[PDB]
């Protein structure tokens, strides 16, 4: 009965040279039972990308909530929300439920359309912002991801090289976690193009 | 007590009319004319700005045409401040529906709910009604392209082509004359501007005194696009039809 | 309340639900229909806490029927499933949550496609080719992983379902008194009387 | 304008007095109390011939031992009847017994003055509450929107009330039978009614200790109407 | 407690015991566990005395209000649902009720609904509720047929309670019988287990386990 | 942690005759192993020929009686001084008890009087409001000692006609007020011997059509 | 005129017209008389009927075993105020095991009626009350007016033509005050007092209503054949 | 839900022929610490009632304020406040008893045991008990805490039943009370030597005695007691 | 909250706000209800001053409350939506608790009660709407037709009309409708309903709406061509 490890799953985000990458596994289970291998944990609102790990009902609920809020933001502001602004919105929304929190580990990723600066961020379940140049990790194999990212990561990687680093970080972390894996998706995000790749991995 | 100063906004006249609704409609008749025309492959929204000043910032301005969501837009006729209250409510309602059903809100459902809010102010609460008439232009996968209007009474009706605001009598006659069912968007654009040009209280119809918008399926393959016209784009479409 | 299964085949969705209602050391009933028709082309089976299951199922039924009358229009299975999910998502953070798990089998008339949604009491929604709630999945999922094909007919889906029930009747500890099978397709909802 | 709960210089509540005028416009309702039972009768008064008269419900059951007839703005009586039925059943639940007719009437009359600036105006309907209990026997009450209720041996309310009450003054005596009372209601109704009295435009009812509250059929009332005409022609 | 009610050719049989217990203390042997809601509606009581007695008498008041408002006797389904919806509101508060709403109407015919304090509501032909329900089921199921006569049906319901009264320590006292037909319910008397047991033992030749 | 309940001991006894009824109770009030009072009445005349006792936790008992007495007073105001029948009082008390279903009055309530046919009546209640009319009922601490004695002597249970091979039962009959009081006094002296919370004094309230009469008797004080 | 629209408005001369109009309702009401001695207090009321077929409107209401009143004006308002008194008497008994003093009863009624004359929306009570009682300081008689003013008196009368009975009691003051330990004679003085307010009509068996309270006498009402003795 | 902090021990009382006597020591304990030594736990109300309180002292002070306010409230619009409509012991008790039971029913009790001693207007002796549970009882002798276990037995030897009350004088009754207070000082670990005593008589009225001491104590026999068994020296 | 008593009595004993609400109904477009032997038909006028309308999406005059009951009206259009919504909610609530759909009388009684409540509640005005409620009770083949009005009174009708010029069409129905022998078939009932509207409407083009309700939740709305055939048939028989 630990909300953060009932459904399982992982998200990882990295920065590169004029680009960012965000990736996640596809597993959704009920403890030992694998239920779905199509459960994507990454969503996007305009050009800002959001990955969410943890309790699957909250993953879905928060996606619907941030879609709701970014749509109203766009109508009123007459422009798409930026990653820095969205990060603050995620934090505010999570802390609003301080004593009844969503059991999640969100990860923001994106490129600022004005400055062109690659941006990533992470949060704890009550909204504490973890800003980072290098990488952000989340989920039931976060320890494994921290180890993989710390050793494999280097600064200023090109989109094609960054893809290999983030993919290998996720895959090998997932294979050392029982509640993660069952497929994987990787988003490579450039200033004005986004490539989505499904990875081949072991299905156990 | 306070009874002495109560205007009683929600009562019937001896003739069976709602005073405040009728007087709100009288207010709306002095507002800049707004026209909506529905074609087989899109919808046009055209509206006349209220006596423009030369020093008014025209490009970063929004008086008549507002966006409710990606598929639905409204043209306003009446008190702008009142309209914005209702517009924000409508925007929220559309998102509540999308959150609940994971589907974009059908046009009529949004129109009905906004019209029900207006109705409430005429029956209870003791407050003045909203001095606003909307033209709703939108698309959904059930009824396709749709035009509606609502007024302070909270009554709404569907239309092929309709005008609100000033000179609606003259405007509706001109629309009834030239409109036909197999009409295209480009033709409807021309009809809208021609109608405003004849009904306007101004000397000549110009780009700076207009707001314009279209809702086409002109995007790539089976999807709707909302185009709120820029000042230069209105200038171009006005020349292209041969008004200026 | 124990066994509810779902199989989405080529042109239909098949729901199979156990007939037993057990309280204590007594099987009180052996002909219980654990499902409600939400709309002509949408069917919801349910299982969980006693009382809550039927109360929830009927509450949803009333809301969908209310929508149908108001708009003179049938909601899509996707729309109904999202509505149901949200209600369960509200419920889990209430004073006393609905402890009810559901499967929603529907035929989308606009898409001309069958659809099966699995939603648990937390509000966890997933669209699946085949689904189950409770301990049932621990036997059926592996069986369906092996034998299931996406282009199967309704008759083939029923034979596949028979294979699941046989395995459950062999290895399950409790006597669930067989299942009621219902088919959801383009022509609506019908029950298989001899299973 | 002026307050809802305002006194006139004569010392009466304006709204209560004005509601009494609305009751005078209402259709006639007559009640007669006897030692064999209490009879309640009403003028249906259909506004058009296409209106199905059997749907006009101006006589109403409150409990098995209490009945009710109405006159005035009859729509206002629905919440009064609902309260009465609840009060009667609730008392039975709390005390395992029938509720006294007077206590029921008192409970209904407590609603009357619960208006002001609670509901926005007094009721525009008068009620004849008839019933039987073990203590005080067969009883007939007249409940007004003023919150006041009088017990009556016989009472008429509605448009033809002053003429009917004067007729009830002469005709009523303490030894009246149930059958005699039935004919007397029909007789007085036929006099004050605009249209000609028959089984379709007039309704009878009674409450006895044995059979309880009963609304009469159109077939049963038709025979009493035919019996009434023959007796008046007999002398 | 042991209560049952079953459906058959000639309508509905309803049978209950009359024992009340507070732990191992026998508080009463003369308790009425059938409530007479109206001439066509009965309610059985198992679980907490007060909860059953209070809320089923309350149910009768609600059924009475229904026929006043609607000028028509309430359906068995509607009556049972008022009770089930009531207890469902109190779910988690600690109500303890195992009830059966039995009756006849034109549209439904003879109908039995099982209703309990955790919100369960079930239509069915046969139900036994209480601490001795299993003992009653054993006799009732093995001898039940749809084509039973009214005489044999009444006896089976009586014999089933007797069986439970004997084996279940928290059931006993006497047997109260009821028969429900198209015309309404009919009371078939109070039967003391003290005399009934020896009478049944002798006439039937059953209960050989007991020292005769 | 604060415990809102207590046990004040004592025992009560109600018996119904043909044209009369008695409600008896000892006058000892206790907490744990100490005596609080040797004479603290807990059987009360509530008016309308109804006598009542709520034995167990005395604070709840006094509260309930006080509330019922008040209910009788208001029944007179609201219903033209009508006499509250014993059956109507019983139903009224059920609602008082069940009104605190989730924080109960920790008492065994018994009332006695005459029914509407003039015959003797006793009604008994559990703490949460379930009630039943009975010829015979003992309540309180020594209920388990007294009740089976009553079954044997009042209702003649397990007594068969001599010489009839245990076939014909001993016939039921109404007891006289003299015979009932004998059974009450013998019940309480027996309870006083074998129960530590019972003793000091015995107060009996007798109800007939003429009114409510009282009788007091000494009990052992150890 | 312009200052009688509601109870929250003073006239230019400092009057409260809605209160005065409520006072007018009492003058229209049927006559009722109150008087006391040192041992007993007595209420006598002339009941009114709608017609010969109707019952006679009950004028006297019991509040407790030792207290009660008679009404004149709007009967439902008397029901509200008497109900409030019943609760206050009952509160005093349950909480303090104390019979409510007749003087406190009057103070409580005054304050309840006052609140309705100073606030917007509500209205003054349209009834006058005569409260009698016997407490620890002997027999008492109070006169309540819906202006709020409560007055303790040896004797008084309110209602239509009440001045006749009031003048009589003013003359008889020295006589009836010393009727100690004699209920029937004190009632007779009250029945003779109310008779001074009669015009055309006389005191019949179902017309007269009498109540009494005293030293060893609970508050009891006499109606019907029980008052035939005093006619 | 409470727990008592600063506490007062036994309150003892009895009836005699013309009135009542009540007594209580002047200690305010803080658990095992004998913290406060000048605490008056007998509180007179008027000239005819004395309320004796044990248990939590903070709640005792709250009850003092309630009684003090009750006298003020009773005097409002009351010309007979010092005569026929003065506060009786029975009125004061019932008020407290109502409050005690209401507070326990809200699961927030006044953590006290109270004895209301007084003489009614008709001369009748009043003596009744109420505590944190709302439990009430009356008896010729009443006592709280250790007093219930040790004082009552001694006081009941003087007045064992109702008929012994007229036979008991104020001299005999006071002597039994003073003797009981000495016994409590010997055997109650949360008691003090200093105490107050109040006599409410129907003739001589309210006599309140402060700064009384337990005296004539037997301790001499202690010198001979040696060891715990075998030890001779 | 806004508390003002808007609906109050006048010296002559009238509640003007309720009577002025009836004037709003008299202004509304005509609506007619005629019940036959095995059916009920609801006819509705649509004013022809409004051209360039979109009849696909424009709110229909006849509204389904449940699958077996329908509601048409005359008066304020916005007010009618509030009653229709409340009625639809109550219909589903009734199915939920009673496990049986509403009777036509019950649904009418509810709607009428809502209307009445708005005549003696503070801060609200009466509904400027009168309704015609028609349908068939569950498992019953007897046609039902009821009428409600702003005051809250309701009653059953063999045939009835409401709205503008309703007194004229009521006059027509009073002589043409036979109680002893109502319209035996669907065609006869529809024809009489169309005939009655033709006394008032103007033209029988897109001005008349017809909705036929039959037993067992069998409701259908007639199209323009189907209605026009009745109009063509009636006019030819008229010229005689
Ligand atoms: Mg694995
Ligand atoms: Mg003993």
């Amino acid at each position: 009965s630990d909300p953060s490890s009932i459904n399982g799953g992982i998200v990882v985000a990295m920065t590169g040279k004029d680009c960012v990458a965000i990736a996640c596994d596809l597993r959704l289970g009920s403890q030992s039972l694998g239920v779905s291998n199509k459960f994507e944990k990454i969503f996007h609102y305009g050009h800002v990308f959001l990955g969410i790990t943890g309790l699957a009902t909250d993953v879905t609920t928060l996606n619907e909530m941030f879609r709701y809020k970014t749509n109203l933001y766009k109508l009123k502001e007459e422009r798409a929300i930026e990653p820095e602004t969205f990060t603050q919105l995620v934090s505010s929304s999570l802390y609003e439920r301080r004593f009844g929190p969503y059991f999640v580990g969100p990860v923001v990723a994106g490129i600022n359309s004005k400055s062109g600066k690659p941006f990533i961020a992470g949060f704890d379940l009550i909204g504490c912002i973890d800003e980072a140049k290098d990488f952000i990790v989340s989920g039931t194999a976060s320890d494994q991801l921290f180890g993989m990212c710390e050793s494999l990561y280097e600064p200023n990687l090109e989109p094609e090289d960054l893809f290999e680093t983030i993919s290998q970080a996720l895959l090998n972390a997932a294979d050392r976690d029982a509640l993660s894996g069952w497929g994987a998706v990787v988003y490579i995000i450039k200033k004005d193009e986004v490539v989505k790749r499904y990875l081949k991995m072991r299905q156990d | 007590g306070s009874r002495r100063y109560d205007s009683r906004t929600t009562i019937f006249s001896p003739e069976g009319r709602l005073y405040q609704v009728e007087y709100a409609l009288e207010s709306i008749s002095h507002a800049g004319t707004a026209i909506g025309i529905m074609a087989s492959d899109g919808i046009v929204l055209a509206a006349e700005r209220k006596v423009t000043s030369t020093l008014l910032e025209q490009d970063t301005s929004t008086e008549k045409l507002y966006k409710l969501n990606d598929k639905i837009a409204v043209a306003v006729a009446g008190l702008t401040a009142d309209a914005e209250i209702l517009i924000n409510t409508a925007r929220i309602h559309a998102q509540n529906y999308l959150k609940t059903y994971n589907e974009d809100i059908p046009v009529e459902i949004l129109v009905r709910r906004l019209s029900d809010i207006k109705q409430g102010y005429t029956q209870h609460g003791g407050l003045r009604p909203f001095g606003v008439s909307f033209i709703y232009a939108g698309y959904d996968d059930r009824y396709g392209y749709q035009l509606y209007t609502s007024n302070p009474s909270g009554n709404y009706t569907g239309w092929k082509a309709i005008s609100v605001g000033a000179n609606t009598s003259a405007a509706q006659t001109l629309l009834q004359m030239d409109y036909k069912d197999d009409m295209k968007v480009d033709d409807a654009i021309e009809l809208a501007l021609k109608t405003l040009s004849k009904t306007t209280d101004s000397s000549a119809l110009t780009y700076d005194r207009l707001e314009f918008a279209t809702i086409r399926k002109g995007a790539n393959d089976g999807e709707v696009y909302q185009k709120i016209f820029k000042p230069q784009e209105i200038k171009d479409i006005l020349v292209k039809t041969g008004i200026t | 309340m124990d066994i509810i299964l779902g199989i989405r085949v080529q042109d239909s969705v098949i729901l199979a639900s156990s007939k037993a209602v057990t309280r204590g050391i007594s099987v009180l009933k052996d002909s219980d229909d654990k499902t409600r028709q939400l709309s002509p082309h949408t069917l919801m089976s349910f299982a969980g806490e006693a009382g809550d299951t039927v109360q929830f199922a009927e509450y949803i039924q009333a809301n969908i029927q209310l929508y149908s009358i108001r708009e003179d229009y049938e909601l899509s299975p996707q729309a109904v499933s999202s509505f149901v999910r949200q209600e369960l998502a509200k419920s889990i953070r209430s004073r006393r949550p609905y402890q009810v798990n559901v499967l929603i089998g529907g035929y989308d008339k606009k898409k001309n496609k069958p659809e099966l949604y699995q939603i648990d009491y937390l509000g966890t929604k997933v669209e699946l080719p085949y689904g189950a709630h409770g301990y049932s999945g621990f036997y059926t999922f592996s069986l369906l992983d092996h034998h299931y094909r996406p282009d199967m007919t309704t008759e083939e889906g029923l034979d596949l379902l028979k294979l699941c029930v046989q395995e459950l009747e062999k290895r399950m500890p409790m006597d669930f008194k067989g299942v009621i099978v219902k088919i959801v397709d383009k022509d609506g909802i019908r029950q298989v009387d001899d299973f | 304008d002026r307050g809802v709960s305002t006194f006139s210089p004569e010392g009466r509540l304006f709204q209560v007095e004005y509601s009494l005028e609305a009751i005078k416009l209402g259709s006639t309702a007559i009640g007669i109390a006897t030692k064999e039972g209490v009879v309640l009768g009403v003028e249906k008064r259909a506004t058009s011939p296409l209106l199905e008269s059997d749907s006009i419900e101006k006589i109403v059951e409150i409990d098995r031992h209490i009945g009710c007839a109405m006159s005035g703005l009859t729509a206002d009586a629905r919440s009064m009847i609902e309260h009465a039925r609840t009060a009667a059943v609730t008392h039975n639940l709390y005390y395992d017994e029938d509720i006294n007719v007077e206590s029921l009437t008192q409970s209904v009359c407590d609603l009357a003055l619960r208006f002001g600036e609670l509901m926005s105006r007094p009721f525009g309907v008068a009620l004849l509450i008839a019933g039987h209990d073990a203590d005080d026997g067969y009883q007939l009450f007249h409940a007004e929107p003023s919150g006041t209720f009088y017990r009556y041996n016989a009472k008429a309310i509605g448009s033809g009330s002053e003429g009917a009450q004067a007729e009830l003054l002469n005709e009523w005596h303490s030894s009246l039978t149930l059958k005699e009372a039935e004919l007397l209601v029909l007789k007085i109704l036929k006099q004050v009614m605009e249209e000609k009295l028959d089984e379709n435009n007039a309704q009878l009812s009674c409450i006895t200790k044995q059979d309880g509250f009963k609304i009469y059929d159109n077939e049963k009332t038709a025979e009493l109407i035919k019996e009434l005409k023959e007796k008046e022609a007999a002398e | 407690t042991t209560t049952l009610a079953f459906r058959f050719q000639g309508g509905i049989i309803v049978a209950v015991d009359s024992r009340a217990t507070a732990g191992n203390w026998v508080a009463s042997q003369t308790v009425k566990k059938v409530i007479e809601i109206n001439p066509f509606l009965l309610g059985t009581m198992a679980g907490c005395a007060a909860d059953c007695q209070f809320w089923e008498t309350w149910l009768g008041s609600q059924c009475r209000l229904h026929e006043l408002r609607e000028k028509e006797r309430i359906s068995v389904a509607a009556a049972s649902k008022i009770l089930s919806n009531l207890v469902y509101q109190y779910k988690g508060a600690g109500l303890s009720m195992g009830t059966m709403i039995c009756g006849y109407t034109r549209k439904e015919g003879p109908t039995i609904y099982y209703v309990d304090s955790d919100g369960t509501r079930l239509k069915g032909d046969i139900f036994c509720v209480g601490s001795g329900q299993t003992f009653a089921y054993g006799v009732l199921d093995s001898n039940y047929k749809w084509d039973l006569s009214v005489e044999d049906a009444l006896y089976l319901g009586k014999r089933s309670i007797l069986a439970a009264a004997h084996r279940d320590a928290y059931s006993g006292g006497s047997v109260n019988l009821y028969h429900v037909t198209e015309d309404g319910w009919i009371y078939h008397g109070n039967h003391d287990v003290g005399e009934l047991f020896w009478k049944v033992k002798e006439e039937e030749g059953s209960f050989n386990n007991v020292i005769g | 942690q604060f415990n809102p309940y207590g046990d004040n001991g004592g025992t009560i006894l109600g018996i119904a005759g043909e044209d009369f009824a008695v409600l008896a109770g000892d006058t000892r009030n206790i907490t744990d192993y100490s005596i609080n009072s040797r004479y603290e009445p807990k059987v009360f005349d509530c008016g309308d020929n109804i006598v009542m006792s709520a034995n167990g936790f005395a604070a709840d008992g006094d509260a309930l009686v006080k509330r019922f007495k008040n209910s009788v007073k208001w029944y007179h105001f609201d219903h033209n001084d009508k006499k509250l029948s014993i059956n109507s009082a019983a139903r009224n008390i059920q609602h008082l008890l069940y009104g605190k279903r989730f924080f109960p009055y920790y008492v065994h309530t018994i009332i006695a009087g005459l029914d509407e046919d003039g015959k003797g009546a006793v009604y008994s209640f559990d703490p949460v409001g379930s009630y039943e009319r009975e010829q015979c009922r003992a309540g309180g601490a020594a209920a388990s000692l007294i009740m089976p004695f009553l079954d044997n002597q009042v209702n003649f249970k397990n007594q068969y006609e001599p010489g009839t091979n245990g076939k014909v039962k001993k016939p039921l009959k109404y007891l006289s007020v003299e015979e009932v009081i004998k059974l009450v006094r013998d019940s309480f002296t027996s309870a006083t011997e074998r129960h530590i919370q019972v003793g000091d004094g015995l107060e009996i309230l007798i109800v007939t059509k003429d009114g409510v009469r009282k009788e007091f008797y000494e009990l052992k004080r150890d | 005129n312009n200052y009688d629209g509601d109870t929250v408005t003073f006239s230019p001369t400092g009057r409260l017209f809605q209160v005065e109009y409520a006072l007018e309702a009492i003058k229209q009401g049927s006559v009722t008389v109150g008087l006391r001695s040192n041992t007993h207090a007595v209420l006598v009321a002339l009941k009114r009927n709608a017609d010969e077929l109707s019952s006679y409107q009950k004028k006297i209401i019991k509040c407790d075993e030792h207290m009660g009143l008679s009404l004149a004006g709007l009967a439902p308002d008397a029901r509200v105020l008497s109900n409030y008194l019943r609760q206050q008497c009952n509160y005093s008994s349950l909480v303090f095991n104390r019979k409510l003093a007749v003087e406190r009863a009057g103070h409580l009624l005054c304050d309840k009626a006052q609140k309705n004359t100073q606030s917007y929306g509500g209205r003054p009570y349209g009834v006058g009350l005569l409260i009698i009682g016997y407490d620890k300081s002997g027999a008492h008689l109070l006169e309540f007016q819906p202006s709020g003013n409560v007055t303790e008196l040896y004797g008084t009368a309110i209602g239509a033509r009440s001045q006749g009975a009031k003048t009589y009691l003013e003359r008889t003051l020295d006589t009836f005050i010393k009727i100690d330990g004699n209920p029937d004679e004190l009632i007779k003085a009250g029945v003779e007092a109310i008779s001074q307010s009669l015009r055309d009509e006389s005191l019949t068996v179902d017309n007269l209503s009498i109540a009494i309270v005293g030293k060893d006498t609970p508050f009891t009402i006499y109606d019907g054949e029980a008052v035939a003795k005093y006619i | 839900t409470q727990q008592p902090i600063v506490t007062g021990t036994s309150v003892i009382s009895m009836k005699y022929d013309n009135g009542v006597i009540i007594a209580a020591d002047n200690l305010g304990s803080y658990g095992s610490l004998l913290r406060f030594n000048g605490v008056e736990r007998l509180i007179p109300v008027g000239d005819n009632t004395v309320v004796g309180i044990s248990g939590d002292i903070s709640d005792m002070q709250h009850i003092e304020r309630l009684l003090k306010d009750l006298v003020t409230e009773n005097a409002y619009d009351n010309p007979l406040a010092d005569a026929e409509e003065a506060l009786e012991p029975s009125y004061i008790f019932e008020y407290l008893a109502t409050v005690m039971y209401q507070r326990r029913s809200k699961m927030n009790p006044l953590w006290n045991a109270i004895i209301v001693a007084g003489v009614q207007s008709n001369g009748d002796q009043f003596l009744r008990y109420v505590n944190l549970l709302g439990v009430t009882y009356s008896s010729p002798t009443l006592a709280t805490g250790f007093g219930a276990h040790m004082a009552n037995p001694l006081l009941r030897k003087v007045v064992d039943r109702e008929s012994d009350i007229p036979k008991t004088t104020v001299q005999v009754a006071e002597e039994a009370i003073v003797n009981a207070m000495r016994v409590l000082y010997y055997r109650d670990a949360r008691s003090s030597r200093n105490f107050s005593l109040a006599i409410i008589d129907k003739n001589t009225g309210l006599t309140f005695k402060k700064n009384l001491q337990v005296e004539n104590m037997k301790w001499d026999f202690a010198k001979d007691i040696k060891g715990y068994g075998t030890q001779k020296i | 909250g806004y508390d003002r008593a808007l609906s109050i009595f006048s010296p002559d004993g009238h509640i003007f706000q309720v009577e002025y609400a009836l004037e709003a109904v008299k202004r509304g477009t005509c609506a007619v209800g005629v019940k036959g032997k095995n059916c009920v038909v609801l006819g509705c006028e649509r004013r022809s001053t409004l051209k360039l309308q979109d009849t696909r999406i424009t709110p229909s005059k006849v509204s389904k409350i449940d699958s077996h009951v329908v509601l048409s009206f005359s008066g304020l259009n916005a007010d009618s939506r509030i009653l229709i919504e409340k009625a639809r909610v109550e219909a589903q609530s009734h199915r939920l608790t009673l496990e049986d759909p509403v009777t036509v009388e019950y649904l009418t009684r509810y709607v009428a009660g809502v209307q009445q409540r708005y005549t003696q509640s503070g801060g609200v005005r009466p509904f400027g709407v009168s309704t015609l409620i028609a349908g068939f009770d569950p498992r019953d083949d007897e046609p039902k037709l009821y009428q409600t009005e702003p005051s809250g009174i309701y009653s059953s009708w063999s045939a009835q009309t409401i709205g503008r010029n309703s007194k004229t069409v009521r006059e027509f129905l009073e002589k043409n409708y036979d109680r002893k022998e109502p319209p035996a078939t669907v065609e006869e009932c529809v024809k009489l309903t169309v005939r009655s509207l033709l006394e008032v409407v103007q033209t029988g083009a897109k001005n008349i709406e017809i909705t036929v309700v039959k037993p067992d939740s069998d409701i259908v709305a007639l199209s323009s061509e189907e209605i026009n055939q009745y109009v063509t048939q009636i006019e030819q028989e008229k010229q005689e």
